[PDB]
Formats: C-alpha cells, sequence, structure tokens
C-alpha cells in the first residue's frame, strides 16, 4: 500500500515527503526546531520524541531520553522509547526496527512518519 | 492468605461516566452507602508483577488522618477485578482546577484562596512527615480536591505507581524546573513539591493557568532549557509577592518547608 506510493510514483513519493515535512514543522517550530530533510534529521530519535509529545499533548522529561545521544546505541533507545511512546498513545507497534530508523533508512523513516501523520494530521 | 482482598468490583454501583483519556475512565457511583467516584485504569502490557505491585502501593494511600489529605478509600486488585480500580469520595467542588478556572457560578474569593493555600501547606507538610515519601506524580490544582464545605485536601489518588509511564508529564507547568530535567532519585522531591505550591500560589493569585498559551511540551521545555518563568503579578502585597518568591527559589535548597510556611499563611488568614 504504502509501498507503492514509494517506489511506483516517484512525483507522488515526493508529494508525501513534502506533505510529511510540511506536517513536522507545523509542531517543532513551536519549539524552534525545523526540518528541511526526512533523510537524517529523525535519525537519532530526538525529533521523534519531541514530536509524540507535541502531538499527545504531555511533556517528555529529559532524563527520560537522551537530548543529544552521543552514541549509535543511545539513539537506538531515542527511537525505541519514542516507538514505546506511539505505542501509548494508540498505535500499532511500528514495523520497522528502531536501528532501520538510526540508519537513514528512508522507507523506514517514512512509513512511520505516514502512520503519525495518518492519525495526527488535524491536531493543532 | 494475602493480607488484603480489597475493594470487591461487584459490590461497586456505576452510575454516571465522568471522562475518559489515556488513563482510563472515571465514574460517578456508589459504595456501601458512599458517593464515589471510580478511576478505572489503563495499563498497556497489564501483567501479574505490575498487578502484584498495585496491590503493594495502593495501602500507603489509605490516609485517614488528616483533613487536608483525600485518602484512596480501597483499590480493586486485577486480577480478580477486570481492571485495576481506584476509589474515592466523590468531592461536590471537584478539583482546585475547576473551582478556580471553570467556576461558572461563583468566584471565590480572596480569603478562601488564602484558606485553601494553608489547606494544601498543611496537608503537604503532614504528608512530608511520611517515611518513605509516598511518590506521586505532582502536586497541582487538578491534585487537589475542594470537599462540601469547601476544604481543599490533597488526593491520594495522585499516586504515581511503580509501573506508569514517567516519560509523559501532563502538567509541567507545576513542576520543579530540576524535575523537568532529573530522575527523582536524583532531586530532593520534598523541594520540588514547594516549587508546585509556588505555582499554586501563582494561580490563586491571577486566577490564570499557568503559561496556558503554550503546549505542555513547549512549557516543559522552555522551563527546563529557556528559563519561563511565571511573571511576578503585579498590584499584590509585598508580603503575598515575597512569599511566591521565596517558594518559588531557582536554588531548591533555598525554598521553605511546608511546616515553614504553614505558620506563614496562619497569619494571614482573617481568622
Ligand atoms: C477515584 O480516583 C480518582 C479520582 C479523581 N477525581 C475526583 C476525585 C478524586 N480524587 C474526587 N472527587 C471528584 C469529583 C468530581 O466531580 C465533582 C463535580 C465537579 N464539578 C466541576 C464543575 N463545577 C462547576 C461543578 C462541580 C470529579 O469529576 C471528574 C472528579 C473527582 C482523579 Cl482526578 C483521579 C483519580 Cl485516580
Amino acid at each position: 500500500a504504502f509501498d507503492t506510493l514509494f517506489d511506483h510514483a516517484p512525483d507522488k513519493l515526493n508529494v508525501v515527503k513534502k506533505t510529511l515535512i510540511t506536517f513536522v514543522n507545523k509542531h517543532l517550530n513551536k519549539l524552534n526546531l525545523e526540518v528541511t530533510e526526512l533523510e537524517t534529521q529523525f535519525a537519532d530519535g530526538v525529533y521523534l520524541v519531541l514530536l509524540m509529545g507535541l502531538l499527545e499533548g504531555y511533556f517528555v522529561p529529559l532524563h527520560s531520553f537522551f537530548l543529544t545521544p552521543d552514541s549509535f546505541e543511545q539513539k537506538v533507545l531515542n527511537v525505541s522509547f519514542a516507538f514505546e511512546l506511539m505505542q501509548d498513545g494508540g498505535l500499532e507497534k511500528p514495523k520497522p526496527r528502531p536501528e532501520d530508523i538510526v540508519n537513514c533508512d528512508l522507507k523506514s523513516t517514512l512509513r512511520v512518519l505516514y502512520n503519525l501523520f495518518t492519525k495526527y494530521r488535524n491536531v493543532e | 492468605m494475602n493480607k488484603h482482598s480489597g475493594i470487591d468490583f461487584k459490590q461497586l454501583n456505576f452510575l454516571t461516566k465522568l471522562n475518559e483519556n489515556h488513563s482510563g475512565e472515571l465514574w460517578k457511583g456508589r459504595w456501601q452507602g458512599n458517593d464515589i467516584v471510580v478511576k478505572v485504569l489503563k495499563v498497556r502490557d497489564w501483567s501479574t508483577r505490575k498487578s502484584r505491585d498495585f496491590n503493594e502501593e495502593c495501602p500507603r494511600l489509605r490516609i485517614f488522618s488528616h483533613p487536608n489529605v483525600l485518602p484512596v478509600l480501597g483499590a480493586c486488585q486485577s486480577p480478580p477485578a477486570p481492571h485495576p480500580t481506584l476509589i474515592t469520595h466523590w468531592m461536590p467542588y471537584g478539583s482546585l482546577y475547576n473551582v478556580l478556572h471553570e467556576g461558572t457560578n461563583f468566584v471565590v474569593d480572596q480569603s478562601q484562596a488564602v484558606k485553601f493555600a494553608l489547606d494544601m501547606a498543611r496537608g503537604m507538610a503532614f504528608l512530608h512527615t511520611l517515611e518513605p515519601l509516598i511518590p506521586r506524580h505532582a502536586l497541582n490544582s487538578r491534585s487537589v480536591m475542594i470537599d462540601e464545605d469547601m476544604t481543599a485536601r490533597i488526593s491520594m489518588a495522585d499516586v504515581k505507581f511503580s509501573f506508569q509511564s514517567p516519560g509523559r508529564m501532563y502538567a509541567p507547568a507545576w513542576v520543579a524546573p530540576e524535575a523537568l530535567q532529573k530522575k527523582p532519585e536524583d532531586t530532593n522531591r520534598r523541594s520540588a513539591d514547594m516549587w508546585s505550591f509556588a505555582v499554586l500560589l501563582w494561580e490563586l493569585v491571577t486566577r490564570e493557568v499557568p503559561f496556558a498559551d503554550l503546549s505542555n511540551m513547549e512549557i516543559g521545555m522552555k522551563v527546563a532549557l529557556e528559563g519561563l518563568r511565571p511573571t511576578i503579578p503585579p498590584g499584590i502585597s509585598p508580603h503575598v509577592s515575597k512569599l511566591m518568591k521565596i517558594c518559588m527559589n531557582e536554588d531548591p535548597a533555598k525554598r521553605p518547608k511546608f511546616d515553614m510556611i504553614v505558620p506563614i499563611l496562619e497569619k494571614m488568614q482573617d481568622k
């Protein structure tokens, strides 16, 4: 389903990516954060954690994750934690492994972001 | 056999649902001649371990010995109940938040506000004598209830159980800056509660929700990382100004204890 939007409509893939970029900035700009590149700016898990709190209405205490991760392992822990926050909010366990996000797999990244978009597109 | 069976879920009379959210459902009901509120807890990946922990942690909440503390009357163990469940008496005015910010019928006067402050300080001083401290999510205007004679009472139903997600903070505007950033074991939890009381004082003075224009995530990040603080209200007495400032000291160690501010607030009463 989402895999036809990725591979065999590369100008729709670009439209999905432009859609997701607009959506994540709608929220992250409130923290004075800007996303220009979906290929890498979610790989360390920080923006996913911040995004979940913006979308579901909580603050995430800074001791609960690594705001400035200093290793591949801490980035994987951030993404795993963000996946837990997603399930807390009702989403099914995400398909990609956390390592897939840290390794900048664009498909793994856009699937996760698209599911957040499917659910939260009307949050103000 | 177990020391406590808890409250029998089958004896609860559920009357009307009050709300539902991420943490579960609140119901008005009846139990053994009491008008009650029932919290049905929603817990992801409920397990025997978490159920054991729930049952070990609930007895601490049945505090009947102080007028400014609202006990958990009891809890339903799950199993055999369908879900872990907490029961309190129904407080007719609801939370302090309801009374201050959703009070459609009358505006509480400042004599009542000072009495609320004294009530909360007395209840907090008492809770701070307990060893060990009972873990709570936070002191804030939603975790204080207003009883039928307008007595303010700290609700023990705000308990933080060992299994509940520490990663999601829903009322950060009342949380001390250090508690937004450091694990509870690395903070003085009593001093952190005094910051929360300072914000309650601000709320009683302004009759505004602190940082109402911002989302919870904005509040937490800006207070923790950008030094966002409540603005000191204009046109208040220097005495109230001074009390608010000392309770909101940036240094947790310089904040007064609750048992120190009780006599200050006693003197501010009309009687
Ligand atoms: C049982 O466990 C928990 C209970 C609670 N919450 C409550 C406790 C407690 N404690 C006590 N009493 C409550 C009374 C309530 O409604 C009273 C009517 C309010 N109106 C507001 C508007 N004005 C104009 C008219 C009056 C209420 O309503 C939702 C919630 C209450 C929480 Cl927050 C968490 C747990 Cl875990």
